[PDB]
């Protein structure tokens, strides 16, 4: 469904000239996730709060997501949803009636859930070569691909340095996702510059997309320096 | 250009 | 001499607010709370200054918690609605066949909310068509201005037509050449 | 049908004679109605209604921020004013002027900024009478327009001369129109 990256279209790190490190942190150990939930208010009319507690570090009590448009906020505005994304802080501002926010990663919970964990393939390109193939785990019917693609990215970071603290070993990389010879792609490299907008690279999953897990299938490309 | 902040 | 605004608004229970930067009364630009960017009302100005739209959420959700504040404090006392005077007009002299734009001013009004719709021969027009976003005014109330480029000819008429709850029915404001 | 609450904020800066002179002013209102306000030349919140009392009161017993709207007309007001000035302050685009009977009518379009002087002659002496003018109507997209009419009482012969002076001119524009 969407034709795969022209090389030259994909962002390169060596481009990227701030902290790489902002842009790791979107994708470490922290992350957002709560199971069954309900909105507790709105700031704007095309998103939704909950109440989720970082049970972890504490850091947020509130959680803002952010949905491309109205239809989307009031399509779950009243039910009973799972929640999983990446979130900043740094941008982050609302109120009701400290906070977290991130975009989509909203799938209903009820009839979506599985007894079992099933596992997604994701199969590792680097220059060309398949050197690396693993599984992502979700117990949901219909998952985000937010949620893949943070899985996926995670265990890139902590196993092929794919984000350091400065820049990564890589040049360019995205991630295509295929689902019944039907695909799409995200680029994983910051734009262009010395600053990076963390707000704004996260605003791409506020479409809220979903796949099927059992007919997904994930390719990572990456380049070397 | 600054905002200026509401309070 | 000079003014400098910079205008912000909330509304309840709409949940939409506005933050934009006036000169004189013209708007500068305003920020598009969900493309979180700034919007210039003339392309070039963009080119010579920048502003982190960002920074206007901050203001707008303070601007949300000052409101539940006074909403309670005036004992839940809501606006009064202020119906808009109309005006409809044209960017310069007509001629047959010469590119013009028709104008349609809506004037001192609040709440800032309003339904434009253009007519030509009684029919929706919604190709070609702009506005601006609420302007402020002195007496805080606001104005707003809708375009429709056209063609004058002597066989078109146009109305706009402007919807609001202080009116108790549909405004309609008439041209033809 | 459901009630509406509004709340607005406007902070103001007005420049005179350039960056010489500079007010700034930190407005809240409820609706239509201001209830507080800070204003550089009393270097605190004020209330204007009951309604802002309590905010007044608040607000000054923070010094952190009345020493941040202390320094507004400099860190905010001159600052922003020096950002903005060539393409605010400084815009100058020349009026378009056209001359058509049907009483002649003297049109002046997409100029800015709005202060102008639109004259009506007829045959080297100025037309004091019988002019109505409509004043000046802003476009909203950073241009005005203004018609100016003369009552006329025909002959033979004669011309008649709209002058326009204008900043963005060198020296004043003019359009001859004759019987």
């Amino acid at each position: 469904s969407q034709p795969d990256p022209k090389p030259d279209e994909l962002h390169k790190s060596s481009k990227f000239t701030g902290l790489m490190e902002n842009m790791k942190v979107l994708y470490d150990d922290n992350h957002v996730s709560a199971i069954n939930v309900k909105s507790i208010d709105q700031f704007l009319y095309f998103d939704l709060i909950y109440s989720i507690k970082d049970t972890k570090l504490g850091n947020y009590d509130n959680v803002r997501v952010e949905f491309k448009n109205k239809d989307l906020a009031d399509k779950y505005k009243d039910k009973y949803v799972d929640v999983f994304g990446a979130n900043y802080y740094y941008q982050c501002y609302f109120s009701k009636k400290r906070k977290t926010c991130m975009y989509g990663g909203v799938t209903e919970h009820n009839g979506n859930q599985l007894d079992k964990y099933r596992s997604i393939t994701v199969r590792v390109f680097e220059d060309g070569k398949n050197l690396l193939s693993f599984d992502v785990q979700t117990n949901k019917k219909k998952v985000t691909a937010q949620e893949l693609d943070y899985l996926t990215r995670h265990y890139l970071v902590k196993n092929k340095k794919l984000y350091e603290f400065n820049n990564s070993p890589y040049e360019t990389g995205y991630i295509k996702f295929i689902e019944n010879e039907n695909s799409f792609w995200y680029d994983m490299m910051p734009a262009p510059g010395d600053k990076f907008d963390q707000s704004k690279y996260l605003m791409m999953y506020n479409d809220n997309k979903m796949v099927d897990s059992k007919d997904v299938k994930i390719e990572v490309y990456l380049t070397t320096k | 250009a600054r905002g200026m902040a509401s309070v | 001499e000079h003014v400098i605004i910079q205008a912000e608004f909330y509304l309840n229970p709409d949940q939409s607010g506005e933050f934009m930067f006036d000169f004189d009364g013209d708007e500068i630009f305003h920020v598009d709370m969900a493309k979180k960017e700034t919007v210039w009302r003339l392309e070039e100005f963009g080119r010579f200054a920048s502003f982190e739209a960002q920074g206007a959420l901050a203001n707008i959700a303070v601007d949300k918690a000052n409101l539940e504040i006074m909403t309670k404090r005036s004992n839940y006392t809501p606006i009064t609605n202020v119906p808009p005077e109309v005006t409809v007009l044209t960017n310069s002299p007509v001629e047959l066949r010469e590119p013009n734009v028709l104008i349609c001013f809506i004037d001192k009004f609040t709440p800032p909310v309003v339904n434009v719709t253009w007519l030509r021969n009684g029919k929706p027009v919604t190709t070609g068509v702009s506005e601006t976003v609420f302007l402020p005014r002195e007496d805080h109330l606001f104005r707003k201005f809708h375009y429709l480029p056209f063609l004058p000819s002597t066989e078109d008429v146009y109305d706009c037509r402007v919807e609001h709850w202080g009116l108790d029915e549909p405004l309609l404001k008439h041209w033809e050449f | 049908t459901r009630p509406r609450f509004l709340e607005q904020v406007k902070h103001e800066c007005h420049f005179f004679n350039g960056t010489e002179r500079v007010r700034f002013l930190d407005r809240y209102f409820y609706h239509q109605e201001e209830y507080v306000r800070f204003d550089s030349d009393v270097g605190e919140y004020r209330a204007v209604t009951e309604l802002g009392r309590p905010d007044a009161e608040y607000w000054n017993s923070q010094k952190d921020l009345l020493e941040q709207k202390r320094a507004a007309v400099d860190t905010y007001c001159r600052h922003n004013y020096g950002v903005g000035e060539s393409f605010t302050v400084q815009r100058r685009v020349y009026p378009e002027v056209t001359v058509y009977p049907a009483l002649l009518v003297c049109s002046v379009n997409g100029f800015y900024p709005g202060s102008i002087e639109v004259r009506w002659f007829r045959n080297g002496q100025e037309e004091k009478t019988g002019v109505v003018s409509t004043g000046l109507i802003q476009n909203g997209d950073w241009t005005f327009q203004t018609l100016v009419m003369l009552e006329t009482v025909p002959r033979s012969g004669e011309v008649y001369t709209c002058q326009v002076e204008h900043p963005s001119l060198t020296s004043p524009l003019t359009v001859e129109w004759r019987a």
